């Protein structure tokens, strides 16, 4: 029975989303998972379950795939992809015991993919970058599901203003691994600066002799050590042997070459790409080309930061590659901003590669279920039964958020295909301000038609070392 | 308290008296005001609000996993 | 251990009352799992007492008092 054993993995598979199912949307119910070395966490992001669950099943780990791509793609949508994919497999239960086979289940869900898309695009509101004026109402909405709210006011243009300089045009996939936040203890959310050249990790030398600034300098990525025209040079953090001597302080500071050590490993990656230089293993390998262009080099610190700042880097191959500074006192402010801010790039960066806008809250799933369950008789044989079963598995994203906000479940659901069928796109969340970007809604249908797929092509699976 | 607050909102009253206590000392029933016990608004708002944010957190878990 | 958190809230700071507050949230606990037969949503549960806890403390702001009766009657005596 090979299909026998596939309908244990997907039965399986609904188990875990119908656990994620209760933690959907703001109001959702919280999950408390114990692991094994005695650590207690608790919160309601299906991103951060799915990562400490520690799935011995081999087909439910494809779910923490999806979701790890759906937060990288567009960063919002990682609880509801995984609804979303156990409800096609529900709806795959009843068609097997039709006697269908799934390749047309699977190949089917790639043209009702490709028509959902196509069918939103034509309900969505085409927005244009050049608008500074849209882009600062949608970060300053995401920024209202943290404690920080009066003071999110002045976050919502550092996000938009980032981005737009590296927009550019039809630029597709920006990645946002090159937007670093930065966090320092002290200061406060007010106190930022952008800083577009680019913001290290560290400090300078607080020994004698440092020159701690330096104008017109060359900044070059060294990952060597030294322990018993470069006017910047970075040395590499090793705690097991010396970084850099005390007396190669003094010979390099009598040459006027400034020194900036204790670099940390995970930003030599980092610092590789924005700066566009290459890193030197070996001194006979160093050369003057590796470096970079600095016009000028300094050290600001507004309050105990004591951290430099470098501009102007104007490479013709790098980019103007920007880190934001974030400041805060307490360790759980610039912490919480972090996330909210992160969260904040990956809407701005879903109308960068994808224009256009939704209203949320499952309006686009209501009328997608509608117009499907028309067109399904302009097919014909097995493929038109499937888009009926796959219109009924788009209602389960509004279902649940009605069912997790206390709201009468089935009742909520028909006041949807009642409102939605005069109106278009009116239910108002306009006027709440809720804002879904498109390519979040694209991105967890395409996700959930690959996921889908990976899940029924498994007829089998044996002992293999 | 339940024909004290009948004629308080009409800012009239004859017989009707508020803050009523209990005073276990005595097995009485008597003003605590008069009889010395008080206590400051910051520590019954702060009881009372702190007291709903624990009952929340265990009212949203429908699932316990562990290892 | 929830409540063990919660103990501690109140002795960092207030450092008394810590007994009424573990009965407080201890009896609301009791009467929720009784409306599940009832079919009511924990999450009207929980917003029926964030409404209620920002309308009864403007309830117990109406019925503060400053320090009184200090004429005719005596208040700080039976304290001591």
């Amino acid at each position: 029975k090979p299909q026998e054993v596939r309908k244990a993995n997907i039965i399986a598979a609904r188990s875990v989303a119908d656990a994620i199912r209760t933690s959907l949307g703001p109001k959702g119910m919280d999950k408390m998972i114990k692991t094994s070395r005695g650590e207690i966490i608790i919160s309601n992001d299906g991103h951060t379950i799915l990562k400490q669950m520690a799935i011995l099943h081999p087909v439910a780990r494809m779910l923490v795939e999806v979701s790890a791509a759906q937060d990288s793609e567009a960063g919002d949508g990682t609880t509801s992809v995984v609804i979303l994919t156990g409800a096609l497999l529900g709806a795959a239960e009843r068609l097997l015991n039709k006697g269908i086979h799934p390749t047309i289940i699977a190949d089917s869900f790639q043209s009702a993919a490709k028509r959902s898309v196509d069918i939103l695009l034509e309900m969505c509101h085409k927005v244009s970058l050049s608008d500074r004026e849209q882009l600062v109402r949608a970060a300053s909405t995401s920024l209202s599901s943290k404690i920080v709210s009066q003071y999110s006011s002045f976050l919502a243009p550092l996000a938009v203003d980032s981005v737009l300089k590296i927009s550019d045009e039809n630029s597709k996939n920006v990645d946002l691994n090159d937007i670093r936040l930065v966090k320092k203890v002290g200061g406060t959310i007010d106190d930022t600066e952008m800083i577009d050249g680019v913001v290290l990790t560290q400090t300078a030398i607080k020994s004698a002799g440092g020159p701690t600034r330096k104008e017109k300098a060359k900044i070059g990525l060294i990952q060597f050590q030294i322990s018993p025209k470069c006017n910047v040079l970075l040395i590499q953090k090793s705690i097991l042997r010396d970084a850099v001597n005390d007396l190669a302080l003094h010979f390099l500071s009598k040459l006027n070459i400034m020194v900036v050590k204790d670099i940390e490993r995970e930003e030599i990656e980092f610092l590789s790409k924005g700066l566009g230089c290459k890193p030197i293993a070996d001194i006979e390998l160093f050369t003057e080309d590796r470096l970079g262009s600095a016009d000028l080099v300094e050290e600001i610190d507004s309050d105990g930061s004591k951290i430099v700042r470098v501009t102007g880097i104007r490479n013709n191959n790098a980019r103007p590659t920007v880190s934001v500074v974030i400041r805060g006192a307490n360790n759980m402010i610039i912490d919480e901003t972090e996330r909210s801010l992160h969260d904040a790039l990956c809407v701005i960066r879903c109308l960068v590669k994808e224009r256009g806008l939704i209203a949320g809250g499952g309006a686009p799933e209501i009328e997608i279920s509608r117009r499907l369950s028309k067109e399904a008789r302009s097919m014909e044989g097995v493929q038109a039964f499937i888009w009926q079963e796959f219109a009924s598995a788009l209602e389960v994203i509004p279902t649940t958020l009605a069912e997790n906000a206390g709201l009468n479940s089935i009742k909520v659901v028909t006041e949807l295909r009642s409102k939605h069928e005069n109106g278009e796109l009116n239910d108002n969340t306009y006027e709440e301000h809720i804002l879904q970007p498109v390519l979040v809604s694209t991105s967890a249908i395409t996700l959930a038609s690959e996921c889908v797929k990976s899940i029924l092509r498994i007829d089998d699976i044996a002992f293999s070392r | 308290h339940a024909a004290s607050q009948m004629a308080k909102p009409e800012d009239v009253k004859r017989r009707s008296y508020r803050n009523y206590g209990l005073d276990l000392i005595r097995g009485k029933i008597v003003d605590e005001i008069h009889a010395g016990v008080l206590e400051p608004t910051i520590s019954k708002v702060k009881s009372l609000k702190s007291a709903l944010e624990a009952c929340v957190a265990i009212l949203r878990i429908d699932t316990m996993i562990t290892v | 251990k929830i409540l063990v958190e919660l103990a501690q809230q109140q002795d960092r700071e207030i450092g008394d009352g810590t007994t009424s507050v573990v009965i407080i949230a201890s009896e609301l606990l009791k009467r929720a799992n009784e409306l599940v037969k009832n079919k009511i949503h924990p999450t009207t549960i929980i917003t029926g007492f964030r409404v209620a806890l920002r309308e009864a403390i403007r309830f117990i702001n109406e019925v503060l008092s400053t320090s009184v009766d200090t004429l005719g009657k005596e208040t700080l005596i039976n304290i001591a």
